[PDB]
């Protein structure tokens, strides 16, 4: 209810306010095992944090636990990637996984790497704003897993209502930035369509993470493992 | 299934 | 050019480029096998692809592109394109997937195809969504054209950035067209951009249904469950899959 | 000589 009473600017301020910290990696050359270690170690820690940001995403605590679980089980890797992409923006040709872990494209993760870099090239070429990014990030969380859902019809209904808000909020932002009506709509379209490319990177990484799993090359946390469990089941 | 369940309750 | 097309001309072309509904080789003299059913879907898809190719050519802006690019967009979007069609024609068929007028199945029937059901549920879900929003034809062809230009644009020397930019300009027109439509439909400004959001967000789930669709296909392939056309083989290939 | 490429010229 409270999410449907927030203003455009209160929506924005609440989301910038929930923004997670940029965590650090571990501080010779990289082995295959060593590199992925840092990524999955990083990711694990970032998961713990992401769960706390979700609870501060307006509308999210209004839902039942089955449904937050399901939403987070579906969205988690998308969320991670749009963060990396967003952090990488201003480092053309590099992925800022962390401040100490800034890599270029210099098994199989290269195609994925190329996509994330292109996504960051896009955000750059669009000059994505922070307020815009946090909106997109909330959209991902509430959107990705709602399709795969009168206790239930109401909850969906709810999430879709929260989603229109975030969209109103995105529009506020662009009217405020002084864009014409035509340009608000075009722009809004352009940013929603990137999510399709993000959902695609994530589906791909999930499979790559599944082979890096079967490989036992890289320990994965019990969380990271359960979260990968959900995508098979 | 369950770790995530418990993080979403933790306060 | 596509950029001097207006809204209503944009809509007329797309409705005019629409492919036919094709019938399945449906043989009602035998019960389904896993192999048989899969055969039917892969036969149907195979024939839809040929028409699809001809549809793409009539998608404004699309012929402006080099063959290699047209090849890439299509290789990226083909299954999304098939699934969004299937969902659309399934719209008025609650609980069922209308792959063809003579192949109207329910979640109980894809049962005998290992791993298909999950994807079936998703597609019926998308269909119930389109139904509930009351998706219109004019909006459907717009979505479908968006999917074709979009899905593989991120995955595009100097002629590269002009081609990219070209596709972006075209995607912008179709956005302008979607809005045109909703305005004409008597929607408020607020409802326009809310609607535009809801449909574009649906594409995310379609990309997602595609990826899972692809991987399932690869496993029918890798299990020698069904022979695949040299075209199918190649399009599944593009997804360099595993 | 991919199949799709030729189909796109016919
Ligand atoms: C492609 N990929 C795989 N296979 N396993 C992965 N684990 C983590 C990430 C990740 C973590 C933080 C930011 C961006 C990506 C990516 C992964
Ligand atoms: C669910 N599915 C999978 N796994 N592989 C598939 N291949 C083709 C189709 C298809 C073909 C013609 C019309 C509608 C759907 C569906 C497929």
């Amino acid at each position: 209810s409270l999410a449907l009473s927030l203003t455009a600017d209160q929506m924005v301020s609440a989301l910038l306010d929930a923004e997670p910290p940029i965590l650090y990696s571990e501080y010779r050359p990289f082995s295959e095992a060593s590199m992925m270690g840092l990524l999955t170690n990083l990711a694990d820690r970032e998961l713990v944090h992401m769960i706390n940001w979700a609870k501060r995403v307006p509308g999210f605590v209004d839902l039942t636990l089955h449904d937050q679980v399901h939403l987070l089980e579906c969205a988690w890797l998308e969320i991670l990637m749009i963060g990396l992409v967003w952090r990488s923006m201003e480092h053309p040709g590099k992925l800022l996984f962390a401040p100490n872990l800034l890599l270029d494209r210099n098994e199989g993760m290269v195609e994925i790497f190329d996509m994330l870099l292109a996504t960051s090239s896009r955000f750059r070429m669009m000059n994505l704003q922070g307020e815009e990014f946090v909106c997109l990030k909330s959209i991902i969380l509430l959107n990705s897993g709602v399709y795969t859902f009168l206790k239930s019809l109401e909850e969906k209904d709810h999430i879709h209502r929260v989603l229109d808000k975030i969209t109103d909020t995105l529009i506020h932002l662009m009217a405020k930035a002084g864009l014409t009506l035509q340009q608000q709509h075009q722009r809004l379209a352009q940013l929603l369509l990137i999510l399709s490319h993000i959902r695609h990177m994530s589906n791909k990484g999930m499979e790559h993470l599944y082979s890096m799993k079967c490989k036992n090359v890289v320990p994965l946390s019990d969380l990271l493992l359960e979260m990968l469990d959900a995508h098979r089941l | 299934h369950k770790i995530l369940h418990r993080l979403l309750q933790d306060s």
